[PDB]
């Protein structure tokens, strides 16, 4: 995953709605249903702060025409007092409202994430050291990192299974991205190109707050060159 | 006639379901259960009120063409001794009958009471009856065009061996609806009609030759015969000729009174002696083609190309090999380009040839609620393994004994620890177990080389 | 009973063919019209002289069990535009009947004359008759082993005593060369068996027997084991039973889910279960003296045409190994055109059938490897089919990719082709997006 840094307080409507927090599932559900009018601004801010990448899968839902929905990091049915806490909101793929929620859904719409979440073992994008928990393989899978304790590995696997991050669709997309990265590596080796001018297209954002999808795979593929590019321009 | 949406409620497998349909081709995919058969049966049941208006009804006592007490939903609960039904069962259909005539009609059944239908379902019978009336008033200058209904199940090849005119008459025109929604094979009806057609064509040809004084009256009978034959043969060629090379289905008396086909290098051979896939495909296309010819005689050559209707096909790609599976859908859309096809399949080769908006993946939950969704990723023109993993959720790598070792080796190699003796021993063991040319091992070697190159 | 080699001369579509068979499993692979059914029919004809030695088939006057006039080869004379019949049609088989009994026999038909067998083909009938005689022995303390003969074609879906006597034993050859297997009949007779066993089992609880009870227990054990070899690894299902408590249905068990009915599954898997169970039940009937090991120790030949009908691609990858595990001493000869089936067998067990312009046939081992290989690689190599379908714009996409690769993106024709492909395929096509990223990449330099 990628760590998301929040640098915006929120919106006036969201702040006012949080003055009197809901205190049970029914109130949270009803008020979230009634809040549909001012959801667009909150979602716009959330998508801008993430550089247009899904909070869990790092895909460009806009470029695929799948949309976004507002996700609660911690289920509002578990702790409804945070239904309007801006610090507990992110943007996930597969907008809420024929390809939609189902058995194969991933992210906030995944089967496991909808039922229950154990926050002790949950690794998410709002934890500063989440990126070291995961590794991306050459066949499309995502696995826990080797340099992890016997306790951190259990958390990593639990998080991977909770969000259904190893579905066939995600595996195929990640495999294709790896193949394209191999192509680019061979190309720059052949052409005597420089491996920093090209990488700025993929690792450095744009004035419209956009990032290429699968940031972590690209960063992990070019071990030290990616780090040099990131440190130079961030 | 066209159907845009269907909703089921307390039907066989689904507690509830809503499914829309594409305008030209829709493909249903289901890993578990018999959802696809349920949807096809529901559409077939919703289409029957129209055929009822042509005197085509349960006169042969077809009990499957109505909702039965065996179609309702029964819930078995392990903690209770009693088992109840779910009532009512309902089928609702939305669509179009004529140009600009949109309608919605519903059929329902309550318990053991006789099935009942609403007022639009009765208007659907009235429309068929007025079409019949217009067909019987042939002393007219205007032309009326009839649609096509057809159902092709998995038992369309089971007992092929068990069992005539062509004109603008009501009796001849309404014979195209005979057994059009039947679940059994229809091959001998076609074989007999095609034999009569060929024999009449030849006999009238010789009769005209020996006395052409009837050129203006009998010279246009033979032209109609020839045009019908040509339409049927063109439709069949569109499916068989390019992939297999066989073409021009004919009736031959010198071959023991049999249907024969021609091949450039294999000559003339009877159809019954050809392969299973060829016979299946020929039967499938012939059904539609001669029903089109008989329904709309006034469209001489373009009977197949200018007819409208709905065709349901269960396991469209039966007995066909992967090269043939990559061309069946386009062949069907070329032979009959004005018809709406609803088919079922489980072949990635077929799925790679359509856009993701023509695919419906069916699933259920524990309580019976159903969903018919679209694929999340692109499928049009993609490789077969991509479709197989992304859509059907099947890993192209088979679960052989060495698969787990391969996964472990990949996980170790990609994370930088490839110079350790354990990793190298695993690498050599897998190289001897699967060969050094395995694609995954090759890409792992590429990864090792890249990691070595970076550290410099 | 084992067949090692087969030779055909002037048969249906083969001017000549010689095919060698593997000891445990052989798979014939080819497109449609190649001659898979032809080879299966030749093998089925070569085995009929043995079945004709039993009274269960001594009355079988079926004309499909002999060489017909329609089996002789026809040659197309293009200059004369005619069909010429070639005679005679011959089938020669080699193999082992009993341990240490190697033989070669032949059958031939000439023109419109009736088919004729040679001297050694009558000894196969004599051996079958001797086996039948030995089965009808009362005080014999030396066991008699019967082989399993079975043919399961593409029409296998269209449609007891269980004693230790001659009639029950030889009932295992009932319609064996034209066998049928659909789940309705399987459910019927399995339910009958389980009802009888339940009756005898309750009678012991009420008032705390022999041959008829143990023969019912052993058959159920063997059939359950055989089906377990099929279902227990892909899923957790095992131990198919009949339950009256579950509304009088057949059910399976799962350690985490409990009991589930068999009638909630798809037709393909139910038919696979029926096929495996029918093979096991025939093995049990043929050799009672093997008790619950009958399926694991019986020998014979089983022919299957289209082994993967109505099977999901997940079950096509675990069907050959299930058959090999359930019946380790039987010789299987199956046909298929699916690459998922082929991605799980060694290349020594595969035969590719081809011809030439003159009709000479060949049946050869694949050149490349196929075990543990991805399906797309098997599709490309063994079958010669490109995994990427030839859609209308495929050539245009390839041409655009070639042009962009060599660095000509700035020419007007390239841009026009790009716009045409955008309007046709769309703006979110993955290949077009890759091309645009490549174009942007080879700038800023
Ligand atoms: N007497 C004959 N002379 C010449 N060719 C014949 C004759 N009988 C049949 N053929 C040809 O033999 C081929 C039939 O082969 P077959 O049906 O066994 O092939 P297949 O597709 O591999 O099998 P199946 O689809 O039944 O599994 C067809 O080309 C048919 O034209």
């Amino acid at each position: 995953m990628r760590h998301v840094i929040k640098t915006q307080l929120g919106t006036v409507a969201l702040l006012t709605a949080h003055e009197n927090p809901p205190q049970d599932a029914d109130q949270s559900t009803r008020r979230w249903r009634n809040f549909r009018r001012d959801k667009a601004a909150v979602m716009v801010q959330l998508i801008n702060e993430q550089y247009h990448l899904c909070c869990y899968s790092e895909i460009r839902s806009d470029l695929r025409g799948l949309g976004y929905h507002i996700e609660h990091v911690e289920n509002k049915s578990q702790h409804p007092e945070r239904t309007f806490d801006y610090q507990n909101l992110a943007a996930s793929a597969l907008d809420s409202g024929s390809s939609l929620k189902g058995k194969n859904a991933f992210g906030g719409h995944a089967q496991g994430k909808q039922d229950v979440v154990d926050m002790a073992k949950f690794i998410h994008c709002h934890i500063r050291d989440c990126s070291r928990y995961f590794a991306y393989l050459s066949d499309g899978r995502i696995v826990p990192a080797d340099e992890l304790n016997a306790q951190e590995t259990e958390n990593a696997q639990y998080t991977i299974d909770l969000l259904n991050l190893n579905s066939g669709f995600l595996q195929t997309e990640r495999r294709n991205h790896w193949e394209e990265l191999e192509q680019l590596f061979d190309e720059h080796i052949e052409k005597d190109w420089d491996l920093q001018q090209l990488l700025q297209l993929d690792l450095v954002s744009t004035p419209d707050h956009k990032l290429h999808e699968f940031f972590s795979i690209t960063r992990q593929f070019f071990q030290q060159e990616a780090e040099q590019v990131l440190q130079s321009h961030a | 006639m066209r159907i845009d949406k269907l909703s089921l409620l307390n039907f066989r497998c689904f507690k509830q379901l809503d499914i829309t349909f594409d305008e030209h081709i829709t493909i249903l995919v289901a890993p578990n259960g018999a959802g696809k058969t349920t949807v096809l049966d529901a559409v077939r049941l919703a289409l029957f009120p129209f055929i009822r208006g042509f005197d085509a009804s349960l006169y042969v006592k077809d009990k499957s063409l109505a909702i039965r007490t065996e179609d309702l939903r029964l819930i078995y609960r392990q903690e209770a001794l009693n088992m109840e039904m779910s009532s009512p069962a309902k089928i609702t259909a939305t669509g179009e009958w004529a140009s600009g005539k949109t309608a919605t009609w519903m059929l329902d059944k309550r318990g053991e009471q006789p099935p009942h239908e609403d007022k639009m379902a009765a208007q659907l019978t009235r429309w068929g009856e007025q079409l019949q009336k217009r067909v019987r008033e042939e002393h007219s200058l205007q032309q009326v065009e009839l649609p096509l209904m057809l159902y092709l199940g998995t038992a369309r090849l089971w007992y092929q061996e068990r069992y005539q005119r062509l004109d603008n008459s009501a009796f001849s025109r309404l014979s195209g609806y005979d057994d059009c929604l039947s679940a059994t094979s229809n091959y001998k009806q076609f074989e007999q009609w095609y034999s009569w057609l060929w024999l009449s064509y030849r006999e009238h040809q010789i009769t005209q030759l020996e006395s052409p004084s009837a050129k203006l009256k009998e010279g246009v009978r033979v032209q109609r015969m020839k045009e019908a034959i040509q339409a049927i043969q063109q439709a069949i060629n569109c499916l068989t000729q390019q992939v297999t090379g066989w073409h021009d289905l004919e009736y031959s008396a010198s071959h023991n009174q049999q249907l024969v086909m021609s091949h450039p290098q294999y000559g003339k051979i009877p159809l019954s002696q050809l392969s299973d896939g060829l016979r299946n495909a020929v039967a499938m296309v012939a059904d539609i083609a001669f029903r089109c010819v008989k329904l709309n005689p006034h469209l001489q050559n373009d009977a197949a190309l200018k007819t409208q209707g709905i065709v349901l096909i269960d396991e469209v790609d039966m007995f066909l090999h992967p090269a043939w599976q990559q061309q069946i859908i386009q062949s069907l859309r070329s032979a009959f380009p004005q018809i709406q096809f609803i088919v079922t399949t489980h072949s990635p080769q077929v799925l790679s040839t359509v856009k993701r908006e023509s695919i419906r993946l069916l699933e259920q939950d524990e309580n019976g609620n159903g969903k018919a969704l679209m694929p999340l990723g692109a499928t049009y023109g993609e490789p077969s393994n991509d479709v197989l993993q992304s859509v059907m959720g099947v890993d192209p790598q088979p679960a052989v004994k060495e698969k787990a070792d391969l996964q472990k080796l990949t996980g170790w190699v990609d994370q930088g620890k490839y110079d350790e003796p354990k990793t190298q021993q695993l690498m050599v063991a897998l190289e001897v177990a699967l060969g050094e040319k395995h694609p995954q091992l090759q890409r792992l070697q590429r990864s090792i080389a890249r990691q070595r190159l970076l550290k410099g």
